[PDB]
């Protein structure tokens, strides 16, 4: 029924190699790593908690 | 060398009591899961046992090992009063725990409303106040002092400090501390055992395909065997002076002391308590 | 009919396999490990009467909203650990809650069909329900806000719906899940979202189009939690199965899986950090876990709660991770 | 900035006071659950445990649904009542969300919850019912022959087995009700449908040595009822570890004693939970 048509429509989509996507995600994570206060310990004065 | 073994035994008993009560209190206070309305009585009993094992047990051991008591008269009176307060508080707290279990089992629907954190703290405060009233007040004002010639020089002398008591205070202290809680505990445990037997019979009848007796036996017999002889000789030596000697009195009193160390071992037996002990240690 | 569907599924599987050149672990094998991280609670919250199942951080890094089975949805200030609002609920059973991006509205789900939206900022400081969303024909599981007017809900009727607050009727209905949908997470651009059902299939929806663009059904057991990567091109799915998997939108396939031998329990909530390096995941066991996204290696464990952790939350500023559990007490971790 | 903090703290205090006041009521009340098929008879128990034109319209809608069920049976390969056992599931029709019930017994406030799901095959929302005192399982014991395109009773046993063995409902007991006792008696007395025809174990099954039959029950009816009860109890106690128990009950279509039975069952459940918590059973 409509499920077959929906699956056929979903199958026809552009695909980007997993290597490129993984490299882009890793690059974003490395570039924005310093902004995260969880990875780098928060200074006591700057920490809103305690 | 004979007293060396007695000193070692006393030190071991004091250390065991202190360590057990400290561990029980730390487990009860550190983890919020163990914090419960019914656990407040348990931690009160643990605090009383810790206080007794810290104050009365070491000073009593020092008095036993060395005959001379080097501290002042006022300090020895304070030590005796602390001993009485701790013993009375421990027995009253055991009675209150038994009463709480009886209310929880016999009256399950009304137990939730009857018992609350404020109610539990009020009960604990009343227990400690009534323990202090029967310990601090009659001892500091010298109401328990004897009238006969003996022990008057002991009261005057700094070295001698022994538990010599008139007729009135012994019976009243026994009734306030042990005898009434004994009767209350026996009644509220017989009722609970009857309820447990009824429930087991119902289970057996409903489904074709013991522990209560052993648990009640442990809980009642440990306390009774540890404390009843001491209070019975407390009544006796006033009823008949020549019957009771000093050594029997001291050994029975120390058995009552070590009951405090035995108490958390048989009371803090819940699986949650075991998990807390494993995590802490 | 079935033959064509089977052939199309085989073709899409072959295309996904062909698009798989190098795995994420192979590429990031030379990256520096995050290392052990010491996360300890700074302020522990309390006040609830029963088990909470969900919570949501505010747009500001201060306020919280949490709902429990006592029937009370109470708003908290995480900086001072003092309650701001206490909103009683018509239904004693709830399954989710949400916080408006502007902060003026709070919406909660429930085991009943009805979804309720409450007014926070009103005259004289009175809390009241603005609208009662109806007609979803199933127990609701999640709620998120696109804006102050649009809300997307997920229920047990295997359908996700997009509602309009003013009209009170769902604008668009999403269908395609064999099992019931449990969790969803919006995109930073508020134009895409994904949903994890009970059939292990996590599908991606387009709010404007109303049709599932992609479908990721690479999991084994039912999905209990889901959340976007901060970039918006990836998302991680929690499940009753111990494994936690990170999918991809541009690659259309799974990249990494997070499984350990010791953990045999389920997963209830998953949330990334601000940078996405750390993947926090609550577990059916009393402890949660922290995973290195680019290395699939655990970098910590937090066993603060005494019951099963049901909800996770990371602030928009990324300051602290707040985790609740079936124990009434909440804990803010930093 | 101090004034804002003070006002917010005062608001916190007021909210906490109101929250404690509501927590008292929440702890006072108890929670229960209704569970079973639509044809099991949960509506009959709800009426027993607790707009005339609207009622007549509902009756007309039920008659229309009966006609639709007759048409559905005609799709399959007074005369339709004999074949209605294997036909589509429908109401009796022989005349020719969530539901919350709040009732109190002996000044104890109970609160009742209905399943509300007709086709909740996954039934995974059941994990949220862990604060309930008991689960009232309602099943029609007379549905041993009405098959669903396995017998309905076998489906009930499968549902009960899945519910009993749950990673979350381990501490939750189950109250069990068996409606259609008169219907079961009528169906077993007649030879149209035999228990051994669909349940082979009944041929080798014998009546229990210890059983309590009503004065107006034939031996065959008692044998069938006790066989069903024994099967349910076996499924319950096969994996039981003493944490939770099943309470079978033989109830008729109309009976006012159900509320008292639920009260007694809940009291026994609370008593046994308290006994096991303290390790006295
Ligand atoms: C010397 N130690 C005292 C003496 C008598 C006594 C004790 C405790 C509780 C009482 O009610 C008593 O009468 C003992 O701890």
């Amino acid at each position: 029924r409509k499920l077959v048509e929906q699956l056929k429509m979903e199958a026809n989509i552009d695909r980007i190699k997993v290597s490129k996507a993984a490299a882009d995600l890793m690059a974003y994570c490395e570039a924005h790593a310093k902004e995260d206060p969880l990875l780098t310990p928060v200074p006591a004065s700057e920490n809103p908690f305690r | 060398v004979w007293v060396v073994g007695m000193g070692i035994v006393m030190s071991l008993i004091v250390l065991a009591i202190v360590f057990g009560n400290v561990l029980v209190i730390t487990a009860i206070a550190k983890f919020e899961r163990l914090q419960t309305v019914t656990n407040y009585f348990i931690t009160s009993l643990a605090c009383a046992d810790l206080v007794m094992g810290l104050a009365v047990v070491p000073f009593g051991a020092a008095h036993i090992l060395t005959k001379t008591w080097t501290f002042g008269n006022f300090w020895c009176e304070f030590w005796t009063s602390i001993d009485v307060l701790c013993v009375t508080a421990s027995i009253e707290t055991l009675c209150v725990i038994a009463v709480d279990r009886y209310f929880a089992i016999t009256s399950p629907f009304k137990y939730q409303s009857l018992l609350t954190k404020n109610k539990a703290r009020v009960i604990i405060l009343m227990v400690w106040i009534v323990s202090g009233l029967t310990s601090f007040l009659p001892i500091q004002m010298h109401w328990y002092r004897a009238t006969h010639q003996e022990a008057i020089n002991c009261y005057a002398e700094e070295t001698c400090c022994d538990f010599f008591t008139n007729q009135a205070y012994a019976i009243a202290s026994s009734i306030v501390s042990f005898y009434v809680p004994l009767v209350i505990m026996v009644f509220v445990y017989s009722r609970v055992f009857q309820e447990a037997k009824r429930q087991l019979q119902k289970i057996d009848k409903s489904e074709g395909r013991h522990k209560a007796l052993k648990t009640l036996g442990i809980i009642m017999g440990t306390f009774t065997l540890c404390w009843l002889p001491f209070f019975i000789v407390n009544i006796v030596h006033v009823i008949q002076d020549n019957l009771i000697r000093k050594e029997v009195y001291i050994l029975l009193n120390w058995i009552g002391y070590v009951n405090s160390g035995f108490n958390p071992l048989i009371y803090c037996r819940s699986p949650d308590f075991r998990i807390a002990f494993q995590e802490l240690l | 009919l079935r033959q064509e569907a089977e052939q199309l599924k085989n073709q899409i599987r072959d295309a996904r396999k062909a698009c798989a050149d190098a795995t994420l672990s192979q590429i990031t094998n030379n990256i520096d490990p995050v290392g052990r991280i010491q996360m300890r609670t700074r302020r522990t919250l309390r006040g609830h009467l029963a088990k909470i199942y969900a919570m949501h951080w505010g747009t500001d890094s201060r306020l919280l909203v949490s709902a429990s089975q006592d029937g009370k949805l109470i708003i908290w200030d995480s900086y001072t650990t003092n309650k701001v609002h206490a909103i009683p609920l018509r239904s004693s059973w709830v399954m989710t809650c949400a916080y408006a991006p502007s902060g003026n509205y709070v919406a909660c789900g429930g085991l009943d069909n009805i979804c309720s939206i409450y007014n926070l900022k009103t005259r004289e400081g009175n809390v009241r329900v603005s609208r009662e969303l109806a007609g979803h024909t199933g127990y609701l599981s999640c709620c998120r806000f696109l804006d102050d007017n649009q809300i997307v809900t997920s229920s047990g009727d295997t359908t996700c719906a997009l509602w309009d607050i003013e009209t009170g009727q769902q604008t668009t209905t999403f269908t395609g899940h064999t099992g019931d949908v449990m969790s969803l997470s919006l995109a930073p651009d508020t134009r895409l979202f994904v949903s994890g059902a009970c059939d292990a299939s996590a599908k991606l929806w387009d709010v404007r189009e109303g049709m599932c663009r992609q479908t990721f059904t690479g999991h084994e057991s039912d999905i209990n939690a889901i959340c976007f990567f901060p970039n918006g091109n990836a998302f991680a799915t929690g499940s009753d199965d111990a494994t936690c998997r990170l999918f991809d939108l541009r690659a259309d396939q799974e990249l990494m899986t997070y499984s350990h031998d010791n953990i045999i329990c389920g997963i209830t909530s998953v949330s990334f950090s601000k940078s996405g390096r750390l993947l926090l995941a609550g577990y059916d066991d009393f402890n949660c876990n922290v995973w290195d996204a680019l290395k699939a290696d655990r970098a910590g464990v937090l066993a603060g709660h005494d019951n099963r952790v049901s909800c996770l939350g990371v602030t928009d500023d990324g300051m602290a991770v707040a985790t609740g559990s079936w124990d009434s007490f909440l804990k803010i971790w930093n | 900035q101090r004034n804002e903090e003070k006002a917010q703290r005062e608001a916190n205090k007021k909210i906490e006071k109101q929250l404690q006041k509501d927590k008292q009521v929440y702890r006072a009340t108890h929670r229960l659950l209704l569970l079973g098929a639509g044809e099991s008879g949960k509506s009959t128990i709800v009426k027993q445990m607790r707009k005339a034109t609207k009622v007549q319209d509902i009756k007309n809608n039920l008659k229309e649904a009966i006609e639709t069920i007759v048409a559905a049976m005609s799709n399959l390969v007074r005369a339709c009542y004999e074949r209605s056992n294997e036909y589509q599931l429908i109401d009796c029709a022989q005349y020719f969300g969530i539901f919350e019930t709040k009732f109190q017994v002996d000044k104890v406030n109970f609160h009742m919850f209905d399943v509300g799901g007709q086709r909740d095959e996954r039934r995974k929302w059941i994990q949220c019912f862990n604060d309930v005192t008991a689960i009232i399982f309602v099943v029609a014991s007379s549905s041993y022959n009405m098959v669903i395109r396995t017998n309905r009773l076998q489906e009930a046993l499968n549902l009960f087995k899945s519910i009993w063995n749950n990673r979350w409902l381990r501490t939750i007991s189950v109250i069990l009700f068996l409606n259609k006792q008169d219907l079961l008696a009528e169906k077993v007395l007649a030879g149209k449908s035999k228990i051994e025809d669909y349940f082979p174990e009944f041929a080798r099954y014998t009546t229990p040595e210890d059983a309590t039959p009503e004065p107006g029950e034939d031996p065959r009816v008692t044998r069938a009822k006790y066989f069903i009860r024994d099967e349910f109890l076996r499924i319950s106690t096969a994996s039981g570890d003493g944490r939770h128990y099943c309470y079978p009950h033989f109830t008729c279509a109309v009976d006012t004693e159900n509320i008292r039975r639920v009260f007694n069952d809940c009291r026994d459940i609370i008593q046994r939970m308290h006994l096991r918590q303290y390790e006295l059973l």
